[PDB]
RNA sequence: CCUACUUCACAAAGCGCCUUCUAAAUGAUAUCAUCUCAACUUAAUACCCACACCCAAGAACAGGGUU
């Protein structure tokens, strides 16, 4: 990566560029997770597949950098968010109730005052139906809606 | 086998002091592990009638965790019994009041809908800290496992654990970050 | 086919690895040795067979009673082999058969004692403005057993 | 004398002392009582099941409200052991 | 070294089948509790209500009394057994 | 609540008096921007609590006082 390094005088600084591991499993993938078998095997529980693709203050980086598959982008992007909220990227920052799978962000959700009948009650949501297509090693599937 | 009659039977029907950490824990499914243990429902010479719940001292109710946004949407519905005395409180405002009554109102509803439901709350022991009175120290047995596995975070997986995963892919050698 | 260790990577279970019927079948016929020496030496204490009487398992041991629901057209006092036991436990070994135990390795015995009928047993039917009221007592006739012994051979 | 238990038949005080003088007469050491396990130490029901070793190998452990009751009959499980009675002997053979 | 349960804590657990396959043996003695796993031997109606409620977890209405119809109906030389 | 006033007069009253406490910056997806169902940062006390006779306590019971 670069840096712009200042103090007057601006100059650009090409600084310890890394580089990805040497053999893809599937090469002639597409995306970096096509590349490597992860099209629906990871979460946002682990975050050293996240961190890779967060820019240092927490936010995303765009699609045509990270060569992702569209639906991948989308499906970080949101991992990276349910990750922020869940405190497992605590190094992100730019400079208390514990959450995890959290769609929404918590501060612009209206409290559930009339939950319906039992034929039109209003869940909760929990977790992203973009990870539907996981993985499920249980039977019954993810339930999105609690 | 060979006790007496009595020791027989008090060994059998004696009841146990659990321990239970709920922190990272969501609160009905610490519920549902205190349910079973207060009603005795763990036990293979359960019968209803025959009274055999035990206690649990759940800790750390402070550190409890809700899945999704539940911390902002799920509400308390309470009433005194005046006119316009009816109270919505959502979870979080709950939890700022009383770091107990949500895992207390999760395993109150959880319990069967009779007459030994006060009796088994009154074998259920709230504490939302690290702190546990000595005289319930001494009566602990077993401390159950918890039923969520607490995801580490970034910065508690070691050195080896970062170096076994891959780099997936290259990033551009002039790009700002 | 690598995928890197992620958590839905691999599935949450731990693998077991069951042994080779090799070792297997050996390690077998070493504790069959075992307890078919305990049955030989006599080791155990008293028993306990699971036992498939009339149309129901019951878990007997020697010295007790079972009630059973039906006239079994014996005379009171006359031994009895009850066949088909599908358990049979001691202390520190049980066998148990697949679904029933061999007639050489198990015999248990009962004798009868005595054959009652049951107390008078109501059945009413009732249906509201309907004027419809039968009722009628049923006594079902039922004999008692003693389990007297639960002898084991040594056939493994 | 079917269904009932060995000290239902032979009444005895201080099992402890019997089952000393009986491990004196098999040249074996004097067990020590050593709680197992517990729970509700602090209640009003309170179980305790003590064990006694000899020579660090338990001879029999039996419950109680107190620990001088679980104690006591532990002594009495020991005994029964001893002497053939126990729960599971060999039926009567008629 | 496969256990199918961990043979600890009851009975040292071990299965077979014969021969003929008809028949499985378990074989399983106890476990005895380790000499190390041990520790040494240690050498008003108002408030009464409230005191056995507080002293043996239980709520206040075991402890009121109930009245003669039902201390009538009750059977004091129930049926005992074993 | 009764000092006055008024109905009245060992007192009760009112017409009389007293008291009444979502919005910013920063900022990614989408290198600009962008309020962010992106992440980060920032903006209940009070009250109450131990015979008999008279009573400002009171339907009875209860309560207060009886030095
Ligand atoms: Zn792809």
């Amino acid at each position: 990566f670069r840096e712009v390094v200042e103090t007057t005088i601006i100059e650009g600084r090409i600084t310890a560029t890394p580089k990805e591991s040497p053999n893809p499993p599937n090469p002639s993938g597409q995306c970096p997770i096509c590349r490597w078998n992860l099209k629906h095997k990871y979460n946002y529980d682990d975050v050293l597949l996240l961190s890779q693709f967060i820019r240092p203050h927490g936010g995303m980086l765009p699609r045509k950098i990270t060569g992702l598959c569209q639906e991948e982008h989308r499906k970080i992007e949101e991992c990276v968010k349910m990750a922020h909220r869940a405190g497992l990227l605590p190094n992100h920052r730019p400079r208390q109730l514990n959450r995890y799978l959290t769609r929404w962000a918590p501060g612009s959700v209206k409290p559930i005052y009339k939950k319906g009948p039992r034929w039109n009650r209003v869940r909760m949501p929990v977790g992203s139906p973009l990870l539907r297509d996981n993985v499920c090693y249980s039977r019954t599937p993810w339930k999105l809606y609690h | 086998s060979s006790f007496s009659r009595a020791p027989q039977q008090w060994a059998t029907f004696a009841r146990i002091w659990y321990l239970l950490d709920g922190k990272m824990q969501p609160p009905g499914k610490l519920a549902a592990m205190a349910s079973i243990r207060l009603q005795g429902l763990h036990k293979p010479v359960y019968h209803a009638l025959s009274d055999c719940g035990d206690h649990v001292v759940i800790m750390n109710t402070r550190h409890i965790a809700f899945s999704g946004n539940k911390w902002e949407q799920k509400v308390y519905s309470s009433h005194t019994g005046y006119p316009g005395g009816f109270r919505q409180v959502t979870a979080a405002q709950l939890h700022l009041r009383d770091p107990v009554a949500i895992v207390k109102l999760a395993i109150y509803g959880m319990l069967p809908k009779n007459l030994h439901r006060r009796t088994m709350m009154e074998r259920l022991h709230l504490f939302p800290d690290e702190y546990i009175p000595e005289d319930i120290l001494k009566n602990l047995v077993e401390e159950l496992p918890q039923p969520r596995k607490i995801p580490k975070r970034l910065d508690e997986y070691t050195q080896e654990e970062i170096d076994a995963f891959p780099r997936l892919w290259t990033p551009p050698e002039d790009y700002r970050l | 086919g690598y995928v890197p260790k992620t958590s839905l990577s691999s599935p949450p279970w731990p693998e077991v690895v069951l042994p080779d019927p090799v070792e297997e079948t050996r390690h077998h016929a070493e504790v069959v040795k075992k307890v078919n020496e305990m049955i030989v030496t006599g080791q155990y204490g008293r028993l306990f067979a699971v036992v498939h009487f009339a149309s129901r398992q019951w878990k007997v041991t020697s010295e007790d009673l079972i009630l059973i629901g039906n006239e079994l057209d014996l005379a009171c006092g006359e031994r009895i082999r009850l066949e088909k036991v599908l358990l049979v436990g001691a202390d520190n070994f049980t066998l148990l058969g697949k679904p029933l135990l061999g007639k050489d390795l198990v015999r248990v015995e009962a004798t009868v004692i005595e054959k009652t009928e049951s107390w008078p047993r109501i059945i009413m039917r009732f249906r509201k403005r309907k004027n419809f009221k039968k009722k009628r007592i049923v006594t079902t006739p039922q004999t008692v057993l003693r389990i007297n012994s639960i002898e084991i051979a040594p056939c493994l | 004398m079917t269904g009932k238990e060995l000290f239902e038949m032979w009444k005895i005080i201080n099992p402890m002392g019997l089952l000393v003088e009986e491990l004196k007469k098999r040249n074996v050491s004097a067990p020590e009582s050593r709680l197992t396990r517990q729970s509700g130490g602090t209640t009003a029901l309170p179980l305790y099941f003590v064990g006694l070793y000899c020579d660090k190998k338990l001879i029999a452990e039996g419950p109680g409200e107190t620990v001088l009751v679980a104690e006591e009959e532990a002594a009495r499980v020991a005994l029964r052991k001893l002497y053939g009675f126990t729960e599971n002997r060999r039926p009567w053979n008629y | 070294t496969y256990s199918p349960l961990p043979d600890d804590y009851n009975c040292n657990v071990e299965l077979a089948l014969t021969s003929d396959g008809r028949t499985i043996v378990c074989y399983h003695p106890s476990v005895d509790i380790p000499y190390e796993h041990t520790k040494p031997i240690p050498r008003e109606e108002g408030p009464m209500i409230e005191q056995l409620s507080k002293m043996f977890f239980t709520t206040k209405h075991r402890w009121y009394p109930h009245g003669r119809y039902h201390r009538c109906r009750k059977n004091l030389n129930p049926p005992k057994d074993r």
